């Protein structure tokens, strides 16, 4: 899932 | 809210020794593996030492193994150095965009016993001008870090006069530092004569005695 | 690849304070900065996060508390909307990945909510008297933490023991620096303490000597 932090 | 339940809270271990820490999330990390493992030591910044759960971060020995579910993470530190002495923190990232860290876990390397080097300080002239007399003992480099310090003014025993600081374990050689300073005024301080520091430690026979006499 | 906080210092309660992160080397036009927090003594505690495509989270219990913006390509903003004195601590700004290893924190800077006045320190020697000599430095009597302590400008620095200050009962803190050097050394070297207490703009340098 993608997220703004990695 | 999101709690990361980290124990045991604090635990000591020899060189060459192994220690298990756990971190308990209540619910799962994102996307199953937003989950690192942080060393940090006194008046530094935290260092990673795991990523993905069980990712070797590039530098760090390979004795710092990382495992876990999603939501249970295990951090195993083998073959103890001196150099491992330092509070350990889990750090995880939750779907709903929130961070959460453990309440850390500190660790003491066990080490042979070392008793303290002990000095007296009498209190400077440029003190004693200002009105005030601060009379400084110091426990060097010494390992447990249990130790008795009292202060002993013409013999008698002090008590709520004095202030014990110390320092985090040393990386090197495992060992603490300690200061315990008599606070008196200069009035009280010119009162009396000898002022002895005695210190009781693992590594001394029988305890040790610094002192000295006000003025000579 | 650097990072590093700046406007720590003291603020009287309920005076909004802004903290500012400056990176160097980091991208944050792909990568997001977070804040974190970390009282005398206690566990790291996240603050919040500008993201990489511009969302902002906080923790539960910092929504309202805190406002975090981006003011540059490479700057971020931590604003405190009213301090309180729970809100004292060092505050870290970091580029902290979960899943890599660029892992990047700046040194953290040193938040004291308190209405008391800044006070620099007194600097007084801890002399060696009558193989093995202590000496040190008595930083006695400053408000608010932190002080710096070197020896001899930094080039002095095996057998160096920094304690942690104390609170005194006068509400001012004190601290002490020694080092332990040979004997032989006592006649033959210079030995000066700098003392650095930022929030009083205080600079002092001792000489200790027997």
């Amino acid at each position: 899932l993608f997220f703004e932090v990695d | 809210d999101i709690v990361m339940t980290q124990t045991p809270s604090s635990t000591s271990a020899a060189v060459g020794g192994t220690v298990t820490i756990t971190c308990q999330a209540s619910q799962s990390v994102a996307n199953n593996n937003y989950l690192k493992w942080y060393q940090q030591k006194r008046g530094q910044p935290p260092k990673q030492l795991i990523y993905s759960v069980s990712t070797l971060a590039s530098g760090v020995p390979s004795r710092f193994k990382g495992s876990g579910s999603g939501t249970q993470f295990t951090l195993t530190i083998s073959d103890l150095e001196a150099d491992d002495a330092a509070t350990y923190y889990c750090s995880g990232y939750f779907n709903n965009n929130i961070g959460a860290f453990g309440g850390g876990t500190k660790l003491e390397i066990k080490r042979t016993v070392a008793a303290p080097s002990v000095f007296i300080f009498p209190p400077s002239d440029e003190q004693l001008k200002s009105g005030t007399a601060s009379v400084v003992c110091l426990l060097n480099n010494f390992y447990p870090r249990e130790a008795k310090v009292q202060w002993k003014v013409d013999n008698a025993l002090q008590s709520g006069n004095s202030q014990e600081s110390v320092t985090e374990q040393d990386s090197k050689d495992s060992t603490y530092s300690l200061s315990s300073t008599l606070t008196l005024s200069k009035a009280d301080y010119e009162k009396h004569k000898v002022y002895a520091c005695e210190v009781t430690h693992q590594g001394l026979s029988s305890p040790v005695t610094k002192s000295f006499n006000r003025g000579e | 690849q650097s990072v590093e906080e700046s406007g720590g210092g003291l603020v009287t309660p309920g005076t909004p304070l802004t903290l500012t992160c400056t990176v160097s080397g980091i991208d944050l036009s792909r990568y997001a900065m977070s804040w974190v927090r970390q009282a005398p003594g206690k566990g790291l505690e996240w603050i919040g996060i500008f993201g990489s495509l511009g969302g902002i989270f906080y923790a539960s219990w910092a929504k309202g508390r805190f406002t975090i913006s981006k003011t540059s390509p490479t700057t971020v903003d931590l604003k405190i909307t009213s301090p309180t004195t729970e809100d004292t601590a060092t505050y870290f700004c970091a580029r902290m990945p979960y899943t890599t290893d660029r892992d990047f924190w700046g040194p953290g800077t040193l938040v004291t909510v308190s209405s008391a006045s800044t006070k620099g320190p007194s600097v007084f020697p801890l002399a060696p008297s009558s193989g093995t000599a202590a000496l040190g430095c008595l930083v006695k009597d400053y408000f608010p933490e932190p002080v710096t302590v070197s020896w001899n400008s930094g080039a002095l620095t095996s057998g160096v023991h920094t304690f942690p200050a104390v609170l005194q009962s006068s509400g001012l803190y004190s601290l002490s620096s020694v080092v332990t050097v040979p004997s032989s050394s006592l006649g033959t070297q210079t030995y000066i303490c700098n003392v650095n207490h930022k929030p009083s703009n205080t600079k002092v340098d001792k000489k200790v000597e027997p």
